[PDB]
């Protein structure tokens, strides 16, 4: 399914620990 | 003692105490703390005993190391939580993040670096607040962790604690003299964590200590940001404070209506008109001072709807779950602007959806609506394209014919991501030198699928012509990936991974018609790769001679019929006949090749060396080279 490609979308360093 | 290691790494690993008590030995000054104190490599990690002996969970061990020795608390060290490789991570640090209470007691006892820092600034209070537990955090503070001191980025440890859920302590937090109205480098409020994720509980007492209200880089206000991301429940408590007026009021109404319906998760038409319509209801009834939404001109890509402003117009799209998401795209994107970094999302989740239904008809228009938005955005596109060539192999695939505009729009915008990617790579240090090149290649083989695609599609005249000049100005870029394979050293190329979830049913690398498409655009018929291997160096060397000839035969007499040289020579010093992998591979190759007394002097020159630098004509000068 094309849509369940998307849920990897959901990279950043601001929010890590 | 040498290098034994070992012995107490897999001690410590299970938090072992005898097997440590066995290692040392009545042991001097020397070597005591040649064992202590030896770390190791263990790559990924520092491998320092006292890493692991708090990472898993185990202050027997550190007990043993700090009892009658003090060993080094202050010990810079990497630990990985998932993908969290972070240097300068002590015992204190490391603990604090994994959550365990009785080793983090083992270490400020004896004086830990409460605000030890490291690259990314990460104080030991921040590793525990990610991890969430109260008891760390108020150990911590009680000892002065510096809870003022943020990371890089400027995300203090009260902000990290709002978004990982954990009300315990930001309520413990916001007591001890933290800073509710904290800012970051992009702009980060305290109700802007939480109200992204959408904890009631801790908006509830940031707006109790005064947290106040302040507008994001990206143009977000906290109630934004919280109806950005569907959370209902705290935008009902952020709308009690009475001072954002009802321009916010239906502003943030109108948003999560709209980002209800085009959302992955909390996906609901009937939690969509209900907002809809308490949003719009706050403006059609107040007297003669009505307020109406500013116009907004029909885009293409949803329908032609131009948005619904009345009850009426409203009224009619429950009953039409096909609208309403268009309607939420429309309202999200006069919201939230056309420059936001999460209005395109929503776009692309809906056209993949459409896809999923099998109407591809508007996923490509909504797919394209996004991509525009996200490439005059300055983002990343690497995937988007990839998205476009999976659906466009899906198209092919099952019977159905892609229109050539969408084509050429696709193209377009990838030799612009591409120019871009090269402009990246060309600007950048080796910081993230690897990523940004991983991406540029991912960039060049979603352009060869999408070239895949083209030559498998027939479409007129002036569609051919368009697609030729996208794909010529791409050329006369001169694109090359890590290994130094132009754009046609990768048409003719065996080993480029085709992506596996939908170019992997058409598109079939090496291609008769992507390389006559290539080489009929100007591509470099006699370039070299990193190596030293042409484009006939690489497609000689091919798998299948015997089942897939037609592409084998038809990539032959086409580079070679385009100015191949059939007798050039790489870096190991050998011709394309003498790089054969089969059989089937030179006889063809033998057959499209003539016999030139200039190769034959060329390489008579080239091994008994002449210094062919004058006394040779300048075009020549390269031909002997060649060989």
């Amino acid at each position: 399914k094309f849509a369940d490609h998307l849920h990897k979308f959901h990279a950043a360093g601001d929010l890590w620990q | 003692m040498e290098g034994l290691a070992g012995y107490v790494y897999k001690a410590a690993s299970e938090g072992k105490v005898l097997t440590l008590a066995a290692l040392l030995l009545n042991r001097s000054e020397s070597d005591i703390r040649y064992l202590l104190g030896y770390v190791s490599q263990q790559g990924g990690q520092r491998s320092t005993p006292l890493i692991i002996a708090a990472r898993n969970g185990h202050a027997k061990v550190v007990r043993l190391l700090l009892e009658h020795y003090r060993v080094q608390t202050q010990q810079t060290g990497t630990v990985r939580f998932d993908g969290y490789v972070i240097d300068g991570a002590t015992a204190l640090w490391c603990a604090a993040g994994a959550g365990h209470f009785e080793v983090v007691k083992l270490l400020v006892s004896h004086g830990a670096n409460v605000n030890h820092t490291t690259v990314t600034n990460s104080t030991p209070l921040r590793a525990a607040c990610f991890d969430g537990r109260l008891d760390i955090v108020k150990y911590l503070v009680e000892n002065n962790a510096n809870i003022s001191i943020a990371n890089k980025y400027d995300n203090t440890c009260l902000m990290i604690a709002a978004y990982k859920g954990h009300t315990d302590v930001v309520r413990y937090l916001l007591e001890q003299r933290a800073d509710p109205n904290a800012k970051a480098h992009c702009g980060a409020t305290a109700l802007h964590f939480a109200a992204e994720a959408g904890h009631i509980d801790i908006v509830k007492e940031l707006i109790k200590w005064r947290a106040a209200i302040v507008v994001n880089g990206h143009g977000m206000t906290p109630l934004k940001v919280a109806a950005e991301s569907c959370k209902a429940d705290v935008v009902e408590l952020l709308l009690s404070h009475a001072d954002c007026d009802r321009r916010s009021r239906i502003e943030a109404l109108e948003l999560l209506g709209a980002s209800f319906a085009n959302d992955r998760e909390n996906y609901d038409i009937i939690k969509t008109y209900h907002y809809l319509y308490l949003a719009m209801l706050e403006r059609f009834q107040d007297g003669d001072n009505i307020l109406e939404k500013e116009v907004l001109p029909p885009i293409h890509a949803y329908g032609n709807r131009t948005e619904c402003r009345n009850p009426q117009e409203l009224e009619s799209i429950r009953q039409d779950r096909d609208a309403l998401h268009m309607e939420g795209l429309i309202v999200r994107e006069r919201i939230l602007g056309a420059d936001n970094i999460d209005v395109s999302h929503p776009i692309i989740y809906r056209g993949a959806v459409y896809a999923d239904n099998m109407e591809f008809e508007q996923c490509i228009k909504l797919w394209l609506h996004a991509l525009h938005l996200r490439q005059k955005g300055n983002r990343n596109t690497h995937k988007d394209l990839l998205r476009f060539a999976q659906v466009f192999s899906q198209m092919i695939h099952l019977n159905e014919t892609v229109k050539a505009p969408d084509i050429e729009c696709v193209l377009r915008c990838s030799v612009l991501e591409i120019e871009q990617s090269m402009n990246r790579v060309k600007n950048i240090s080796d910081a993230d030198v690897h990523n940004a090149m991983d991406n540029y290649e991912c960039n060049l083989y979603t352009f060869l699928y999408l070239v895949c695609i083209s030559t498998k599609t027939q479409c007129s005249e002036e569609d051919q012509c368009k697609i030729n000049k996208q794909i010529y100005n791409l050329i006369h870029l001169d694109p090359r990936t890590r290994e130094g394979f132009t754009l046609l050293h990768l048409a003719v190329n065996s080993n480029t991974p085709v992506d596996d979830f939908h170019t992997n049913d058409v598109c079939s690398f090496p291609n008769a018609l992507v390389t006559k498409l290539l080489l009929d655009c100007g591509a470099e018929v006699n370039a070299v790769d990193n190596e030293g291997n042409s484009a006939l160096h690489i497609i000689v060397q091919y798998n299948r001679p015997i089942s897939d000839f037609l592409t084998l035969h038809s990539i032959i007499i086409s580079l070679v019929e385009a100015g191949a040289h059939t007798d050039m020579t790489n870096k190991q010093n050998k011709t394309p006949l003498d790089k054969s992998t089969t059989g089937v591979s030179e006889i063809l190759l033998k057959t499209q090749m003539k016999m030139s007394l200039k190769c034959l002097a060329a390489r008579a020159v080239r091994a008994n060396d002449i210094n062919y630098q004058d006394q040779i004509p300048r075009t020549l000068e390269e031909f002997v080279g060649f060989h």
